[PDB]
DNA sequence: CTAGTTGATCTCATAAGGAGAAGGAGCAGAGCGCTTGAGC
């Protein structure tokens, strides 16, 4: 995806943003979700 | 009815003990009206009696009518227990000594304090310090009593309770001797029958006589 | 100590931003002393 980065991300970094322009999630999965796919898209759907 | 006696009466109602002998017992004008039917002497009477020095009327704020009557000699002995102990307690004594026993009016001018009680204008906030003197406006103040706020916020308390139930009760009527029967709220401390006092003077309700007693109405 | 004089000194006179922080409004509900108030 697109995620904001250089001097627009360093000064939203340095004044606390209560609003980030992108903000974003890295979710990583702990059973078999992680390995196989269609278990994967269930959690997906689950929390989109 | 003798405004002597009308005085005595609501003395005896204070509660005493409720404010730890500090502030001295408060009676209000309103209900002085209420035991002498005739209001236009109770002031002539209690006006030659206050330049007789044996009574200090005190004029409040929670509304213009707003006059209470403290007892001198106990207006006197609670100001020195009050005062001593203090940095205010120097010229208080020095108002007690001088202006008391030599006025009687409500409210001072600035020319009038200053020069005929020699009053400087740096001990003058040592007076503001403790309930001694008010802020009338720039040039006059009203005396004051020492310890008057939590009263008032209880009196103005109790007022509004009162008529609140008058209101609420059925018919919109309710017996006097329906007041003291039942035990009295909680919400007000001043006492029940020192309240049904106040706004018989204030003519929020009227003392309509039947066979059941008399009975208090909102105006019409 | 007293007048007289000399300057100062004054007075009066005629004409196609933003991000954030701070205040206040309005409604919304919880709680509670109260005032009944009526079923067993």
């Amino acid at each position: 995806k697109n995620v904001t980065l250089g001097v627009p991300r360093l000064k939203e970094l340095i004044n606390i943003s209560k609003k980030p322009k992108t903000p974003s999630l890295t979710v990583f999965l702990l059973g078999q979700s992680a390995r196989d796919a269609e278990r994967a898209k269930d959690i997906l759907c689950r929390l989109e | 009815g003798s405004a002597r006696a009308a005085v005595s009466e609501l003395m005896q109602l204070f509660p005493r003990g409720l404010f730890e002998d500090a502030l001295p017992p408060i009676v209000l004008r309103s209900q002085v009206y209420s035991l002498v039917p005739d209001r236009t002497v109770a002031d002539r009477q209690l006006k030659e009696l206050q330049e007789q020095g044996e009574i200090r009327i005190v004029q409040l704020g929670f509304d213009l009518d707003a006059h209470g009557i403290i007892f001198t000699e106990d207006y006197r002995t609670r100001v020195l227990k009050a005062c001593d102990g203090r940095p205010y307690a120097g010229a208080v004594q020095k108002f007690l000594a001088s202006v008391l026993p030599a006025c009687g009016d409500l409210s001072f001018q600035q020319d009038q304090m200053t020069q005929t009680f020699g009053f400087r204008d740096s001990e003058i906030t040592h007076l503001v310090n403790a309930g001694v003197l008010t802020v009338r406006d720039a040039g006059s103040w009203w005396l004051a009593v020492p310890g008057a706020g939590r009263f008032i916020k209880y009196f103005v308390k109790g007022r509004q309770a009162v008529l609140s139930m008058v209101r609420k009760a059925k018919y919109r009527e309710l017996l006097l001797s329906e007041l003291l029967g039942r035990r009295a709220p909680v919400v007000v401390r001043l006492g029940l029958t020192y309240h049904v006092h106040d706004l018989i003077g204030a003519q929020l309700v009227d003392c309509i006589s039947t066979t059941s007693g008399t009975l208090l109405r909102l105006p019409e």
